[PDB]
RNA sequence: CAUGGGAUAACAAAGGAGCAUUUUUAAAGGAUUGGAGAUUAUGGAGCUGUGCGACAAAUGCUUUCCUCGGUGUGGUUUA
RNA sequence: UGCUGUUGCUGUUAAAGGGUUCGUAGUUGAACUGUGGGCUGUGCAGG
């Protein structure tokens, strides 16, 4: 994937945080880049991470899969729903 | 893999000597490979050679005469002291009068004849005759 | 005129754990003699000889603290016969390790050679700290035990 | 005396002759030309030799420089070398690299530890390198003569004869000089297909 | 080609004889250092930023202008690979024909794919553990 | 469990060793209460080597960039005392 | 067991960014005779840092990011 | 008796290549650090 590499580029050179009370953190100042978010979401904070973004103009990314493939993804070996890059890093 | 540089070589020149060419390429080249070509150049049974140098393994081409019957690598190296000279002369040389067994001795590498003159042992690399 | 030179150290628990005093036999830890015969850096009472061969006593034995009757250099065994080299294969014993001594063969009929391996147990001393691996020189001595007949001597 | 910051500390001394010519030569250089003036500043030399090539005229001058100086001296070695010639009329100056060579070990642990290029084949080739430093080596063959002898020849790219066939003999007999080994030069208009040119 | 198959392909690099960089390279050493630290910043492998040298920017080896290789120069700069990027790019595709095994439980094939991917995994891993390449108890996990 | 709770407490060891030794205790490694204490001072005695061993290291390359600082600025310094003899 | 030889080999180590100039003089600081052992102190040689002179350095600190002279029967080099 | 074969055997059809791969001990494993030079005399040296 391009998010896959662009994630271990931030994972090795910028910031983020993982779970959804992080990323809404962020969200509410202007800390947040990039919303990434598992298509294992439940629906109604899906919505709620949508809304915040859709307010504080933040780029929103739909993973292809779940929050264990977006998890290992990041190197982790955990799952995480809900990721918001705070620096891009050396990335885009 | 290839294991031998020094068998593959004279493999290769046995098989053009026995097929009556005039010139044979030689892939990959050594030292070791070298030394035994000027042994065998020192008694007359090959011409001139050229060493092509390619920034990796050389190559040769050595300029045959019709003098050389059989040259052949020994595998293992076997070790041979002063008093076993005679012994791989009858095993592996057509006569007593001419040909050559080529040794790895710590004063260098060189037939067998001359090594007997230095008094020194070693590893058999090969013969030729 | 002995008295004068009596002096009376602490017990250190760091080596005084083995339900019997460990001391050398061939000192009185309490008297320091007045030559300084046996004295280390730190002016305590402690025995070593130079086993022969050319071989160096380490720092460790003539300044450390380790109560070693088996030790080549503070005790009364003695390097004699063979010296040897090996590699260490194991270290699980308590001042005991297991060395290799791996040749070559040379079976007659074959013209051919045969890789072979002998197990020795070898006391090593505190002096030393060998690891698996490691090359150390050993010495025969007199039996230590049911099966260690040599000492380390030296750790490449 | 300004000219002599352009040798080693220990020739400021008591200069040879040559030394002080080149020494002297360099320091007008270092003003007078515009592509010499970025690089001369920080390059000083060691020594200079004349050498007398046999059976011909002219000398060979060798101008002798740190190695730490290979890149300074090879950004300008065109424009110095053509300068210095100027310079001294009848003369070929050839600018040379001081290299240490670490000789071969007897045991195959110190043989493993030895810089490679400090080996004597790395610095013969380096200073063969220099000497004929706008051309490059685009071959090498080593002939095996029938009575035991070994003879190097190097290829040109044939598109540089014009420039340096002139020289070649001087060039050999300098290294044969210096690296107490033999050369031998040919031209090459083919290097890929390795078609040598018969003039 | 060869190790795991009949395959004798032959199709690779034949570098020049002659080293020298091209009279019509005015691009300085510490130049073409900088753009391959650049590159490596971008998340690119040395293959990946080689090829972009020779394509791009006429560099047909960085070694022979920087006199270093590009592994060399990441490693002095503190941007190499944590792990190899050869066994990057086994345990890749190794985790990808898992992942499509988990579906396809009967493509046989690709499970003898499998065995030879992770055998190769096994026999790299082994030599860069003995290189200090990679630490002790690296662990390849199917 | 009780014991190694009180060592993490009073920071005898550290929360890695704690794991470790809770994850063996649960499976049969120590017979008693002094057998645990005895793998714990083992521990603490070979911690204390490599703490030695890497202080050394430590020093030597506090002493070694000092020595390479000390060389570029003296390198520096006549450096520029050449240009000022110009 | 001792020793000469070093060509062919083996063992071990490394995996090349944990890889790090020779001296001079100066100041500043922290065992030996002495009649011989003892004791008891000076006085040093011998340790870092501050200067200073003299060399070097396998890689440039004067850096790096902020028509004419020479050459072989035209070729370089400045113009 | 080269019908036990290291020297020194046989394996398409006479006896004998494992159905195919992978693979651990084992065995085996590519180059490279390296032409010493001058002086005189002497040799069917040779181009
Ligand atoms: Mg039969
Ligand atoms: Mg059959
Ligand atoms: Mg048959
Ligand atoms: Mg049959
Ligand atoms: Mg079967
Ligand atoms: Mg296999």
């Amino acid at each position: 994937d391009t998010i896959n590499a662009k994630l271990q580029l931030v994972m090795k050179s910028g910031k983020y945080v993982l779970g959804t009370q992080q990323a809404l953190t962020t969200l509410r100042q202007g800390r947040s880049k990039l919303v990434v978010i598992a298509n294992n979401c439940p629906p109604i904070r899906r919505a709620e991470v949508e809304y915040y973004c859709t307010l504080s103009k933040t780029p929103i990314h739909h993973y292809s899969g779940n929050n264990l493939d977006l998890g290992t993804a990041c190197g982790k070996h955990f799952r995480t729903c809900v990721l918001s890059v705070t620096n891009v890093g050396d990335s885009d | 893999t290839m294991m031998s540089v020094l068998a593959n070589a004279l493999r290769t020149i046995a098989s053009a000597e026995r097929r009556g060419k005039r010139q044979v390429l030689i892939r990959p080249s050594s030292k070791v490979v070298v030394k035994f070509l000027q042994v065998m150049q020192k008694h007359g049974y090959i011409g001139e050679f050229e060493i092509i140098d390619d920034h990796r393994a050389g190559k040769i081409v050595v300029n045959l005469n019709g003098r050389l019957n059989k040259c052949g690598a020994i595998c293992p190296r076997f070790d041979c002291a002063t008093t076993d000279y005679e012994k791989w002369m009858k095993n592996i040389l057509p006569s007593r009068q001419f040909g050559f067994v080529v040794l790895t001795t710590s004063l260098g590498i060189m037939d067998h004849e001359e090594a007997r003159s230095r008094n020194t042992g070693g590893k058999v690399l090969g013969f030729f005759y | 005129v002995a008295p004068q030179y009596y002096h009376a150290h602490a017990v250190d628990a760091t080596i005084q754990h083995e339900k019997a005093y460990q001391r050398q036999t061939a000192v009185n830890e309490n008297m320091h003699r007045p030559s300084r015969k046996h004295v280390n850096k730190s002016g305590h009472i402690r025995y070593s000889k130079k086993i022969g061969l050319g071989f160096k006593t380490p720092a460790k034995a003539l300044n450390g603290k380790y109560i070693d009757r088996k030790c080549p250099f503070t005790s009364n065994v003695v390097i004699r016969g063979r010296i040897l080299r090996g590699v260490v294969h194991s270290t699980k014993m308590h001042r005991t390790i297991i060395i290799r001594r791996n040749y070559l063969h040379f079976i007659k009929k074959y013209q051919r050679y045969q890789k072979r391996h002998k197990s020795l147990a070898v006391h090593c001393s505190p002096a030393f700290d060998p690891k698996q691996g490691d090359e150390v020189v050993i010495g025969q001595c007199r039996p230590l035990s049911k099966t260690i007949r040599y000492n380390v001597l030296e750790v490449v | 005396q300004p000219h002599l910051r352009k040798l080693r500390k220990l020739k400021r001394g008591k200069p040879s002759d040559l030394e002080e010519s080149v020494a002297k030569a360099l320091f007008e250089l270092e003003a007078s030309h515009k592509t010499l003036r970025q690089e001369l500043p920080r390059f000083h030399v060691n020594t200079v030799r004349e050498v007398k090539v046999p059976r011909s005229k002219k000398t060979v001058l060798v101008v002798f420089y740190p190695l730490r100086f290979l890149m300074l001296v090879r950004k300008v070695q065109r424009a110095l070398t053509s300068e210095l010639e100027k310079r001294h009329p009848g003369c070929l100056v050839m600018l040379v690299a001081q290299r240490q060579i670490t000789k071969r070990p007897t045991d195959v642990y110190k043989l493993q530890k030895v810089q490679r290029s400090k080996t004597s084949t790395a610095v013969f080739e380096n200073i063969l390198n220099d000497m004929i430093y706008p051309s490059d080596v685009v071959g090498r063959r080593w002939r095996c003569r029938t009575d035991g002898s070994k003879l190097m020849k190097v290829f040109l790219d044939a598109r540089d004869r014009k420039r340096i066939e002139s020289r070649l003999r001087a060039v050999a007999y300098v290294y044969k000089q210096l690296t107490h080994r033999r050369v031998s030069f040919g031209f090459m208009w083919n290097p890929k297909l390795q078609q040598v040119s018969t003039r | 080609v060869r190790m795991h198959g009949n395959g004798r392909g032959k199709a690779s690099s034949a570098l020049p004889y002659r080293r020298t960089p091209p009279a019509w390279l005015k691009i300085a050493s510490r130049n073409v250092v900088k753009m391959v630290c650049k590159s490596s910043r971008k998340g690119m492998m040395p293959s990946q930023i080689g090829m972009e040298l020779r394509d791009s920017m006429g560099i047909a080896q960085v070694k022979n202008v920087t006199g270093r290789k590009i592994l060399r120069i990441l490693k002095h700069n503190g941007l190499a690979p944590e792990i190899p990027e050869d066994l990057y790019f086994l345990v890749k595709r190794a985790t990808q024909m898992r992942k499509h095994l988990e579906r396809h439980t009967t493509d046989r094939d690709t499970k003898y794919r499998l065995i030879l991917v992770e055998s190769r995994i096994h026999r790299l891993a082994r030599y860069y553990k003995r290189v200090k390449q990679l630490p002790p108890t690296w662990k390849y996990e199917s | 469990r009780r014991l190694l709770r009180k060592y993490r407490a009073d920071k005898k060891i550290d929360r890695h060793v704690y794991r470790d030794l809770y994850m063996r205790a649960k499976g049969n490694v120590f017979r008693n209460k002094r057998n645990l204490v005895e793998h714990i001072h083992k521990i603490k005695n070979e911690k204390k080597k490599e703490r030695q061993l890497a202080e050394q290291l430590a020093a030597k390359h506090l002493r070694d960039e000092q020595n390479r600082n000390k060389a570029r600025k003296q390198e520096l310094k006549k450096r520029e005392k050449e240009r000022e003899r110009a």
